[PDB]
DNA sequence: TAGTAACATAGTATACATAGGCGCTCCAGGC
């Protein structure tokens, strides 16, 4: 339904995702910056399996979600990202569809690049810079090593819109004229 | 670095320096972006003008700095009387600001105008009463740890021409996190102690 | 921090562009807990602009021009300043003060000594133009004064010296690659405090190797190698063994493998041989050990033309990381390079000092070529062999070749090495730098000018003036005013005894004489009228007589006997340099461009000598003596006698009747000739006499001017003129020498004929005064075709001030002989191609002894050609 | 000085004549254009008219949603210097929320400073 | 709203040159 439109600075004094269950919330943004580091993995050739492959040094890669091996393997993208708006700014990660939307191109097309043309790679991973969307987030908490850690999960990104969000901008605006 | 904040020409020349910090009022600026016309622009050999208007004060510069080898958006400069959306950092010197393209968009729908008007209005009043509120001996002292003592000694053992690379220091290390790797190689490379042969992640000890 | 911070400065740079108002400083600093010294930088800042303004004496409207009637004050000038300068160019924050000055220089309209009013403010502010004018002041001083200038002439730092700095401060974040950091608030708190020796620095001395690919078009570099010194004294003797490490690196350019079993024959040989995989790896080992060695100066030959653009070239196309380290600061983008006449260079190595050996030759000694190979020969005496380019290919096929061109590096920089040492640069450099003033990297550049103007600026600050502001902004050009005189010479030949008679430093003399000053000459092509006998000495005859009475100590150590050769050299070399500096400082008041240009100081001077010569000519002619020869300073008097105590006597009576005369000139005997043979004007030969005493005296030849000690003559025709003109001076019958002269002559033309000369002894050096590619009638000169064709062909890319030698062959095409010139590798290597003999015949040798022959009696031009067998009809 | 140095203050149809010898920026809906070409007359979506008037007959087709920067005259007409037409072949306009910007920048003009603000 | 990984996260323009003086021969080439 209504997206819980919040800014990030209210997300982190609330403290979203402490609760035993994930909080969901959309908000626009622009990308600041990407990681190209890592960003690359072999994922499980087999249909709906996406376990992370390992390299046998032989062409032959072994999965051990399926128990099975392999002579070939699919390229899945995985991303984080650093959003930033006008008062915050937040690390996110991302997924197959959604980081495919964001670049615009397919993983297997960037299987070709990263080895034959390194120039054309940063090309097109800077020409995606500074771009504005919307993007589903959601948050929780997880404890590691005694620390807590809030992480960002990302399932759904949409090119911006003008008449509603203006709509919801002056509705905000007027609000916060009484007060 | 922290947050883009929308603004006018206006208020960014209105803007004082403050210890390297520009303040307009009590507002801090970092980057910013602003939307508007071209109305002339002057070719270099390598960097490439504007001249930017947002009708609320005098026409801005605006310097993009391009790599003249990088023929491929030079070439495609601008024409005049284009609405264009302009993301950077400003900069100043000798009482005349300027500004740093990091990004320049042409603009296809022309809501994002109205849109950016309104970010620049409640933004400003958001922020303007967030810092409205209260409350807001010389010795060479040298001395390595017991890390880094680790991975001079691993970068030290390796008998490969080309030197040790990423993967081989993160296998033998289990006992540390990777962002302490790259802390102690950054301060050891600083320090000299070693020193890279052919690509970034590849390194040697420069005593042996 | 904990109160005083004492160190030692050597370097310093600002930077007025992007952190104004700020000096660095680096040095060494003592650590006690180590007992050894560490480099140290220090960083100053709160500079502040000073003004200085002239009021008028009535008040002038500018836009009528005239005069209101309304006398002028202190407060009129405040509030004139205050309202409408400060308003007008955005001035906040100043200090104003009124002050008391002198001026005595070019600009007119301003009173000798008046009241001005001083205004200081900080650097950030915006500039002031150069031309103000205002209702009630009309001239303003030090708009554009530098950051550093005004540091130094404040705190009356004067070179090299140990500084004191009070409460310092700890920087946030790191500046430098010194190891001890500290920061200063104002430049009040530093503070001189020089009583005590300096320390011990350290020197490196390199040189590397480079190689030309056939598919790119680029310089690598494949070799290099260093040496290490860590106790370099500054002021004593030349260590030996003048090195105590080095380091070598060797590396394959882009494809060549190689050779098999290099590493084990490298283990065998137990050598600290470095190998790297590609050039980065070589490059940035290079610079980790440049950087860990931490050291002050770095020593090499041709090191600003050639060497360090292409160091910095290949840096930055093999994108090596971490530039910067060669300097002392963190910088990340680079200069542009090559731009002017080394300022990008310079400005690379800023903290470390670069000593090239070219120029310290050039400037102390003088020699027929400048590369390594005649300085090797000339200063040292040794050969070195060189290795051309082309076979360096061919040298990646056997171990033994690597291991041979690696020595061979190792040997370059070991006589790079033995020849600074051996000239004895730096302390002559650090006294130089002690007496003037100015920073002693400058110093080690090269140039005579700013050094005087540093040394007249610190005279003139020290002394409460006001020094005129900094101007905005190839071959001898014409002359400007009357300088020196010539007497006519009386030509032949002279049997009996000539005496010589010399003054000693005439123009500084006459200088401190006459009281000859900028502020004392009244100045309106006229010559001014002398100064009242009755003022005081000006800064000028100071600085003059403090620079002679610098130079008698040294000759007094010279006059001590039993003293080993090199030292006596030694000494020589430091006495000429300070003669030129003198010189130099009295010669750049007619420099056009200087910040102290004046033209009559100078013509005054040149008169005055005139005059000197003139009186001195009479008065030895007035004695019934025959004087044939003098220039400008100098008699020679034709005593026409053989008993030599005579000559003594007669010598020392004339030396005492002139020096009745004048107060501080003086003169002196400066040689006696047995013999001499005059030529022209400035061309001379002579036997001078050197007495042993003990009942016995030696000759020693002496040529002056003559076409012997030229550089662009055969050395052959050198050869054959010093046998003749030896022949000549000795002591027997004419008919001997006659006889002697011609079976000489019989003999050269034969041997020419059959061909029987080294190839060597047929070469003809010239040099370039511009850039070969700027000479539009290329086609009639030789040394600039054959410097065009070493340019296109291969490298080394001669430059202006290099000396290009060149040969005439016989190519069977008909043209003139001044169109056929080649270097001696396109003879050696090319087969139609050969010496031409009756050009060397008819145009090197004839002209030479027709010339030095002139004089004789029973030898003739046409006796000469007929001798050498060219045809005689 | 040419006008382009001094600050234009977005006013539309409503406050015409509050800003008279004021340079003024309008932009909105093209209606009907005089047969001579020196005059026009625009709308600003709110039902109300806009006549502006230049020195020189248009010489160009124009079309679609424009913008004229101009001075109001005594005659609260607006003595156009020069003109933009807006792109209308991809994404419509809306007017209305231009307008409800107008508003909202007219009820805080502080945050929204004209000319340079000491 | 399963499946994914591993464990924190980056500065970059530019602008600014030095160089002591004059006097008295040599050569190459055209007129
Ligand atoms: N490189 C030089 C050499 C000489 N001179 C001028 C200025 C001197 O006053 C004059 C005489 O030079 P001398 O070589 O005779 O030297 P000094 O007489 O000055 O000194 P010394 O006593 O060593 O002969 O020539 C000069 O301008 N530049
Ligand atoms: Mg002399
Ligand atoms: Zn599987």
């Amino acid at each position: 339904s209504n997206t819980n439109w919040k800014t990030l600075y209210e997300v982190k004094s609330e403290n979203l995702g402490q609760g035993d269950k994930p909080d969901y919330f959309s908000s626009v943004a622009t990308v600041v910056y990407l990681r190209k580091e890592n960003c690359m993995y072999q994922a499980c050739p087999t249909q709906d399996c996406n376990k992370k492959v390992i390299d046998q040094q032989n062409g032959l890669y072994r999965c051990e979600k399926c128990d099975t091996e392999f002579p070939n393997f699919k390229y899945r993208m995985i991303l984080s990202v650093n959003i930033a708006d006008f008062q915050e700014n937040q690390w996110v990660t991302c997924f197959q569809e959604s980081a495919e939307a964001i670049l615009g191109q397919n993983a297997a097309y960037l299987g070709e690049l990263k080895d034959k043309n390194e120039q054309a790679f940063e090309e097109v991973f800077q020409n995606a810079n500074f771009r504005s969307f919307i993007f589903r987030v959601r948050v929780k908490v997880e404890t590691y090593n005694d620390e807590s850690r809030i992480k960002a999960t990302v399932m759904d990104v949409k090119p911006v819109d003008y008449r509603e969000y203006g709509r919801r901008l002056v509705m905000s605006i007027r609000r916060s004229a009484l007060m | 670095a922290q947050h883009i904040v929308p603004c006018t020409i206006s208020q960014l020349l209105s803007a004082t320096l403050v210890d390297e910090v520009f303040r307009i009022g009590n507002v801090e600026i970092s980057q910013v972006t602003i939307v508007g016309i071209i109305r002339h622009a002057e070719k270099a050999p390598t960097n490439i003008v504007y001249k930017i208007d947002d009708m609320t004060a005098a026409p801005m510069d605006v310097r993009q700095w391009v790599d003249t080898d990088d023929t491929s958006s030079e070439n495609t400069v601008v024409p005049p009387e284009t609405y264009v959306k302009v993301a950077g950092h400003l900069r100043s010197f000798q009482n005349k600001k300027s500004l740093v393209a990091f990004k320049i968009m042409p603009l296809e729908d022309m809501n994002e105008f109205t849109t950016h008007i309104l970010e620049v209005i409640n933004a400003h009043m958001v922020l303007s009463k967030a810092n409205s509120q209260p409350s807001a001996s010389f010795m060479p002292a040298n001395g390595l740890t017991v890390a880094q003592n680790q991975v001079l000694n691993l970068i030290k053992a390796c008998p490969r021409p080309e030197g040790l690379n990423f993967q081989d220091l993160k296998n033998q290390l289990k006992h540390m996190s990777v962002s302490s790797i790259k802390q102690a190689v950054d301060f050891l490379s600083n320090e000299g102690h070693i020193y890279s042969t052919v690509d970034d992640d590849h390194f040697k000890s420069t005593d042996a | 921090e904990e109160q005083v911070f004492h160190f030692y400065w050597l370097d310093a740079y600002e930077d007025q562009y992007n952190q104004p108002g700020v000096v660095f400083l680096f040095g060494k600093v003592w650590i006690e807990s180590a007992e050894t010294h560490v480099s140290c930088c220090v960083m100053v800042k709160n500079i502040e602009r000073t003004l200085y303004f002239l009021p008028r004496e009535m008040k002038i409207d500018l836009n009528t021009g005239k005069e209101t009637g309304t006398p002028i004050s202190m407060k009129d000038v405040y509030e004139e300043f205050d309202e409408k300068i400060a308003t007008k160019y955005k001035i906040m924050k100043f200090k104003s003060k009124p002050v008391e000055k002198n001026y005595a220089f070019e600009i007119p309209d301003v009173p000798e000594k008046s009241e001005y009013l001083e205004v200081k403010y900080s650097a950030e502010m915006p500039q002031l133009p150069q031309d103000l004018k205002g209702e009630t002041f009309s001239h303003v001083f030090g708009t554009n004064t530098s950051s550093l200038e005004l540091f130094l002439m404040n705190r009356k730092i004067k070179g090299p010296c140990w500084l004191e700095v009070k409460s310092p401060q700890l920087l946030n974040q790191p500046v430098s690659w010194c190891k001890v950091e500290a920061m200063a608030l104002k430049p009040d708190l530093v503070n001189v405090i020089k009583d005590v020796s300096p320390p011990p620095l350290v020197v490196m001395a390199f040189s590397m190797k480079t190689m030309q690919n056939a598919k790119n078009h680029q310089n690598e570099i494949i070799a290099m190698a260093a040496l290490v010194h860590h106790s370099f004294a500054l002021d004593k003797a030349a260590p030996k063994p003048p090195f105590q490490s080095h380091f070598c690196v060797v590396s394959k350019p882009k494809d060549c493998i190689f050779p098999y079993a290099f590493k084990e024959v490298i283990e065998k040989k137990n050598v600290k041989v470095e190998v790297a995989a590609t050039e980065r790896t070589l490059l940035g080992f290079f610079l980790a050990k440049v950087h860990k060695i931490d050291p002050d100066i770095i020593v090499g030959h041709n090191i600003y033309g050639f060497e360090l653009e292409v160091l910095l070239q290949r840096i930055n196309v093999c994108k090596a990381p971490h530039w910067s380290k060669i300097g002392r600061l963190k910088r990340s983008n680079m200069p542009k390079l090559g731009g002017r006449s080394g300022f990008g260079e310079r400005n690379a190595t800023c903290g470390r000092m670069i000593c090239d050996v070219e120029i310290s030759a050039k400037e102390l000694i003088r020699c027929k070529s400048y590369h390594l190979s005649e300085l090797v020969q000339q200063i040292l005496k040794t050969e070195r062999v060189v290795i051309p380019m082309e076979n360096i290919q061919n040298m990646y096929s056997e171990s033994s070749q690597l291991l041979y061109l690696l020595e061979h590096t190792w040997k370059d920089a070991k006589f790079i090495l033995q020849i600074m040492c051996e000239l004895n640069v730096l302390p002559l450099a650090l006294q130089i730098t002690n007496i003037a003033g100015n920073i002693m990297s400058r110093t080690l550049m090269g140039g005579r000018s700013e050094r005087n103007e540093f040394l007249l600026l610190h005279a003139f600050y020290e002394n409460n003036y006001i020094v005129p502001d900094k101007q905005i902004f190839k071959g001898r050009k014409k002359a400007a005013y009357a300088g020196g005189l010539v007497l006519d010479p009386k030509v032949g030949f002279y049997d009996k005894f000539i005496l010589l008679l010399d003054f000693n430093s005439l123009y500084p003399s006459i200088i401190q004489e006459f009281n000859i000053c900028f502020t004392t000459v009244q100045r309106v092509e006229q010559i001014p009228e002398l100064p009242d006998p009755s003022l005081e000495m000006g800064i000028l005859p100071r600085e003059i007589r403090k620079l002679v009475e610098r130079r008698k100590q040294v000759k007094q150590l010279m006059k001590q006997q039993d003293l080993n050769p090199d030292l006596i050299l030694q000494y020589d070399i430091r006495q000429k340099a300070l003669k030129l500096t003198a010189n130099s400082m009295y010669g750049c008041l007619g420099f056009s461009y200087s910040r102290f240009y004046a033209k009559p100081l100078a013509a005054l001077v040149t008169y005055k000598g005139r005059e000197i010569l003139m009186h001195t000519k009479e008065m030895v002619q007035k004695m019934n003596l025959e004087v044939i020869y003098g220039d400008t300073d100098s008699i020679m008097i034709n005593t026409n006698s053989t008993n030599l105590e005579e000559v003594f006597k007669l010598g020392n009576k004339v030396k005492s009747e002139v020096n009745k005369l004048y107060k501080l000139l003086e003169i002196d005997i400066d040689g006696v000739f047995k013999s001499l043979l005059l030529l022209k004007k400035k061309k001379y030969a002579a036997l001078v006499v050197e007495p042993t005493s003990d009942g016995n005296y030696v000759t020693k030849q002496e040529l002056k001017g003559l076409d012997i000690v030229r550089r662009d003559w055969c050395d052959l025709a050198k050869d054959t003129g010093n046998f003749v003109i030896g022949q000549i001076l000795s002591d027997q019958s004419r008919d001997t020498i006659v006889e002697n002269i011609q079976k000489r002559l019989i003999e050269i033309g034969e041997n020419v004929l059959n061909g029987s000369v080294p190839v060597s002894q047929f070469e003809i050096n010239k040099a370039l005064t511009k850039d070969p590619q700027d000479y539009p009638d290329k086609k009639s000169l030789p040394h600039v075709h054959v410097a065009l064709w070493i340019n296109s062909q291969g490298g080394r890319k001669v430059k202006a001030g290099d000396t290009v030698s060149y040969v005439i062959c016989q190519d069977g095409s008909n043209l003139t002989a001044s169109q056929r010139a080649y270097a001696p590798e396109q003879l050696q290597k090319q087969d139609n191609l050969t010496i031409d003999t009756q050009y060397y015949l008819a145009q090197q040798i004839h002209p030479v002894v027709a010339r030095i022959c002139e004089p004789i009696d029973g030898i003739d031009a046409v006796l000469i050609a007929t001798w050498l067998g060219l045809d005689p009809t | 000085v040419d006008m382009m140095d001094l600050p234009r203050s977005r006013i539309n149809a409503g406050m015409l004549a509050q800003f008279i010898d004021k340079p003024v920026c309008f932009v909105g809906r093209l209606e009907k254009i005089h047969p001579t070409g020196k005059m026009f007359i625009l709308s600003d979506g709110e039902g109300k008219n806009g006549t502006i008037e230049l020195m020189e007959p248009l010489d160009e087709e124009i079309s679609g949603i424009v913008e004229v920067v101009g001075r109001v005259t005594a005659k609260a007409t607006i003595l156009c210097t020069s003109y933009v037409q807006f792109k209308e072949d991809s994404h419509p306009f809306d007017l209305g929320l231009y307008n409800e910007a107008v508003k909202i920048i007219h009820d805080f003009p502080q945050f929204y400073p004209l000319g340079i603000v000491q």
